[PDB]
RNA sequence: GGAUAGUGGCCUACCAUGGUUUCAACGGGUAACGGGGAAUAAGGGUUCGAUUCCGGAGAGGGAGCCUGAGAAACGGCUACCA
RNA sequence: CGGUAAUUCCAGCUCCAGUAGCGUAUAUUAAAGUUGUUGCAGUUAAAAAGCUCGUAGUUGAACUUUGGGUCUGGUUGUCCGGUCCGACUUUAUGUCGCGCACUGGUUUUCAACCGGAUCUUUCCUUCUGGCUAACCUGUACUCCUUGUGGGUGCAGGCGAACCAGGACUUUUACUUUGAAAAAAUUAGAGUGUUCAAAGCAGGCGAAAGCUCGAAUAUAUUAGCAUGGAAUAAUGGAAUAGGACG
RNA sequence: AGGGGAUCGAAGAUGAUCAGAUACCGUCGUAGUCUUAACCAUAAACUAUGCCGACUAGGGAUCGGGUGGUGUUUUUCUUAUGACCCACUCGGCACCUUACGAGAAAUCAAAGUCUUUGGGUUCUGGGGGGAGUAUGGUCGCAAGGCUGAAACUUAAAGGAAUUG
RNA sequence: GAAUCUGGUCAAACUUGGUCAUUUAGAGGAACUAAAAGUCGUAACAAGGUUUCCGUAGGUGAACCUGCGGAAGGAUCAUUA
RNA sequence: CUCUAACUAUAAAAAUCUCUCUUCUC
């Protein structure tokens, strides 16, 4: 029963065997291989500046209707091109594209969170200053 | 084929007991079940029980008085440390009032209580209680 | 009901008695036990015959019980033991025949089968016997040796 | 071993620093000097009276036995006067609790003093290196057959 | 036998054909210096360890070397390459 | 959630949570019995090779000294011995209290609870000398109320009470103990850093110099030494080439 | 590849139905269907239950063997067989009843003896898609088989049962 | 006792080739995902209106259909009326 | 407390479907 040896002199393949099926989860697959370091512009990193081209209406999926403002940037670290999302109500106007912008992560572990497709990454940076920095009247963009 | 006689002498006497019977009729009866049967009686959990020649391997018959509750064989009858038994007693063991693993020792077939007190410990056999 | 070769789980056996000694009605001498065994080895019977012999026409249990030693070590001490150990040598005197079979007529696959089965079990044994080094170390059982250890 | 006429190759196998005068009025067969290696280890008889050379014997030789002492089994004899021995062990990985079967692979010297077979289990000790792997040499056949005693059978 | 401070195919000459490997050798990757350790916590484990301590390696990359008990040194030299 | 009464957007007012901190993002850990050795599922939810043989691996029947008898070392709780604790209060005796707050025999049984030596057709490597440690010595003889309570005492001969040399050592795995596993970290003793993170200090004289320290455990793997003999393997004597003389 | 060439029928040819029907119905008809040696090795190759073990509950029949009948007809007067009837027992395909065990259930006499978690053992899976696809091997003439991902995309897909 | 110089020796480098590894354009082609109000049909879920499903081969705009063997996850646990 | 007998006989064609999914506390 229970259909995995059991003798003392077993170890080896008690080893061995989970050394295979541990190629079954998808976190220790990413790890292990780091596609993390090959594809998902992100090199590991939580952050990148890049250089905005083009702002970019979105539609949404089946129960949503809206036109969510992304944004084109190709990042600087690699030249890799990706599209991002502006998180606030006023703040599409506050790119003032070709500008260096700093993108995060957008909280899904590299997915698209809720109705956005096609898109991985939040703006939190840009001219420097932070984006809700802006939207709350605290700092100013340079405008350089 | 069979493996370890231990077992399939424990596995009969939780079946039968279990169905709440009084007697058990163990097959292949061989030195360490005699001894485990030693230890289960003075403790209590079995009655006057009975081996039997048959010229190969004998037999036994074991009486019961319903008052065990559960046995049950390690199979593999692993290297435990003077150490490690408080492991093995909590993650086999109810609770440490009562309980028995029984391990054998330099000194034989022994209880874990019987193990800490003559401070000696081997490989483990079973769990009763 | 292990059947190695084959899901069948039976258990047709004999189950010998308890009394190891000899029974008290027996009037044979466990001496001319001895003989007659010998002078039936020299007929050429095998052990296994020997003692379905013993038991169908005399008294003879178990020359184990008798004589207190078991036929083939009569017959080696004796010197008459094979120089191949009986089943065994049925063993390839089986697989021998069937392979005149199997050359005979080739489309029967289930004959080859029962070849490699054979063929699996005479492996077996053979390891067995050099392990227990009643065989030379370099005997090996594979077709052209076979058919001369058949005459 | 050496097998037959020790005085083989292109130069002379002196055993080192000792000398037989040939002056000498007896005619001796040699000064075959030895010497008790030490660890209540006893010197096969043909080490003494043996005609090989062998600097790297332990028992005639320049080489000397301390350190280490392990027990194994003779799993290749095909070099010469060197041996190769299997070390079967067990390794304990804790993350099963369980036990891992592992092997490995000694060469050592065997002096021409011992005859090996294959499947021979052999005491052998640790000596100043010898070779790029070697760093043992053999110090007892204690199963010079064990099985192999027997050879017939006629009662 | 040479060379080493000294054992050693370390190297040379003449021999022999051996050595390791499904108990994973050899090869490939490592965004891997190894370790003492850190995070994590019923028990069992998982991940990390560039870095306060210990060893190892390097001073752009490779090679060569004098001095000196101690270096193949680099805030010491020689040459090539960038 | 939002398509004209939005408790979800955007604001105002209230209120919640944490707080000199809180908010994100990518990783990783517990959650995850969703990597399962402890500890996963395999009829249909993912999944049992179409079936069989088979090397390596893994695992593999039962049985070879168990009972008894004694003495005896202790460790526990007994009865408690002396010391004396409380109601009892400013202070002492008695009385009565937990049936003893600390020192004591434990054959009054007792019960364990580990031992050790022993006899059972029952060896504990056993010799080779030591050394005899020790008296079976018994010799000169009793020194002592007569009584082996105890002595000056040396040839056979008591060997584990100890040495120290060869003979052999079946081998292990395993397990207990010990030695080792740097410090720092962890643990954890002590310590009013004003507490604490910490630090390894400090404390005490009457300040006239007198002292407490800087406690300990763990590392699990390999190696070393050591007591054990159930489990597990290996080994003998079968051609006797077997053991002792 | 060689031999055969009935039937039946992929392809094609047809006559219907329909909006179209080169599909289902209807007739003819090639390769195959059958063989002889050699490749192919895949099937819902399903019992969607791996193999070897031990135990656990009641009931019947059934297949193979072997047991005992003062048994029946057999018939050869009578014994012998055979065939039956009974009580068996060992093994095999299975079945029925039940839960006092399990399961999430459908159900299972094993899918029980599993949190009261350890009989011995192989091989598989870790959300669904991407996809058994890409690529490299490897076997095959070919068809293709074994091996075998990822980028990426989603909050489901799925299982059993309940009521409509 | 210098420059210089014989031999080797360690040999970094250099040229032309070969080799493999990685980044890298890459005309064009075949895809696949999301995108739900395009178009052609309606195969599947009920007996899906030809029961489905599997392997294999053929053809067809498409789902598909047909043949040969299978299977019930079938719409039958059942004829010893 | 005795048993095992009945039985029939159909199918032509029918393709598609635009929203809108909304609480349970005494
Ligand atoms: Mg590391
Ligand atoms: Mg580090
Ligand atoms: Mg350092
Ligand atoms: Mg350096
Ligand atoms: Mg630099
Ligand atoms: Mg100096
Ligand atoms: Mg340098
Ligand atoms: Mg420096
Ligand atoms: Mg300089
Ligand atoms: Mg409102
Ligand atoms: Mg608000
Ligand atoms: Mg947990
Ligand atoms: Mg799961
Ligand atoms: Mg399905
Ligand atoms: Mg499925
Ligand atoms: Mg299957
Ligand atoms: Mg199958
Ligand atoms: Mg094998
Ligand atoms: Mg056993
Ligand atoms: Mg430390
Ligand atoms: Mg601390
Ligand atoms: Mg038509
Ligand atoms: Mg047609
Ligand atoms: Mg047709
Ligand atoms: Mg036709
Ligand atoms: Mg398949
Ligand atoms: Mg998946
Ligand atoms: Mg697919
Ligand atoms: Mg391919
Ligand atoms: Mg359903
Ligand atoms: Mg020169
Ligand atoms: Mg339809
Ligand atoms: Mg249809
Ligand atoms: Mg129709
Ligand atoms: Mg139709
Ligand atoms: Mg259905
Ligand atoms: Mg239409």
């Amino acid at each position: 029963g229970k259909g995995k040896p059991r003798g003392l002199n077993s170890a080896r393949k008690l080893r061995v065997h989970r050394r295979n099926n541990r190629w079954a989860e998808t976190t220790y697959k990413k790890r292990l291989l780091g596609t993390a370091f090959k594809s998902s512009p992100f090199g590991g990193s939580s952050h990148a500046k890049g250089i905005v081209l083009e702002k970019i209406g979105i539609e949404s999926k089946q129960p949503n209707s809206a036109i969510r403002k992304c944004v084109r940037v190709q990042l600087i670290k690699n030249g890799k091109k990706v599209t991002a999302f502006v998180p606030n109500d006023g703040c599409l106007n506050f790119v003032d594209e070709n500008d260096e912008v700093l993108l995060a992560g957008f909280g899904r572990k590299g997915k698209a969170k809720g109705d956005i497709p096609g898109v991985r990454f939040k703006v939190v940076k840009v001219s420097g200053v932070s984006l809700l920095a802006l939207w709350k009247e605290k700092k100013e963009k340079p405008r350089s | 084929t069979r493996t370890s006689v231990l077992a399939d002498a424990l596995n009969a006497i939780n079946n039968a007991e279990k169905t709440g019977k009084r007697q058990v009729l163990i097959r292949p009866s061989s030195k360490v079940i005699i001894k485990f049967l030693q230890v289960m009686q003075k403790h209590g959990y079995i009655g006057e029980f009975e081996y039997i020649d048959d010229h190969r391997s004998g037999k036994i018959v074991v009486q019961l008085n319903g008052r065990l509750n559960k046995c049950g064989v390690i199979s593999p009858r692993f290297n435990v440390k003077i150490a490690d038994v408080e492991k093995w007693t909590a993650n086999l063991l109810p609770a440490r009032q009562f309980g028995y693993v029984i391990l054998t020792t330099s000194a034989g077939i022994m209880d874990h209580e019987e193990a800490h007190r003559k401070h000696v410990s081997g490989k483990i056999l079973g769990f009763v209680y | 009901m292990g059947r190695m070769h084959s899901k069948g789980k039976g258990m047709s056996s004999s189950a010998i008695p308890y009394s190891r000694n000899a029974p008290a009605w027996f009037k044979g001498s466990s001496d001319g036990v001895v003989e007659q065994i010998i002078k039936y080895a020299r007929k050429g019977l095998t052990p296994s015959q020997i003692g379905v012999l013993l038991r169908d026409a005399h008294g003879v249990t178990q020359a184990k019980v008798i004589t207190g030693n078991k036929i083939l070590r009569i017959l080696k001490s004796n010197g008459l033991a094979p120089e191949i150990p009986e089943d065994l040598y049925f063993l390839i005197k089986k697989a021998v025949s069937v392979r005149k079979h199997l050359e005979r007529n080739r489309k029967d696959k289930d004959a080859k089968f029962r070849l490699i089965l054979i063929e699996s079990r005479i492996h077996r044994l053979a390891r067995y016997y050099r392990t227990v080094s009643v065989l030379p170390p370099n005997w090996k059982y594979e077709s052209a040796t076979a058919s001369a250890l058949v005459n | 071993s050496t097998e037959l006429t020790v005085q083989s190759e292109r130069a002379f196998q002196k055993q080192p620093h000792i000398f037989t005068n040939p002056k000498a009025k007896a005619n001796r067969k040699t000064k075959r000097w030895y010497k008790n290696v030490g660890l209540g280890f006893k010197t096969p008889k043909t080490a003494i009276e043996g005609s090989y050379i062998d600097k790297k014997c332990p028992f005639t030789g320049l080489v000397s036995i301390r350190g280490k002492i392990l027990t194994g089994t003779v799993v290749s004899t095909r070099m010469h006067r060197t041996i190769v021995i299997r070390r079967d062990y067990l390794h304990y990985v804790p993350k099963y609790n369980r036990y891992e079967k592992r092997h490995k692979n000694v060469p050592a010297h065997v002096s021409p003093a011992f005859r090996v077979q294959v499947g021979d289990i052999v005491t052998v000790g640790q000596c100043r290196p010898i070779s790029k792997t070697v760093r043992f040499n053999v110090l007892k056949v204690a199963s010079a057959t064990g099985k192999a005693n027997k050879q017939f059978a006629k009662f």
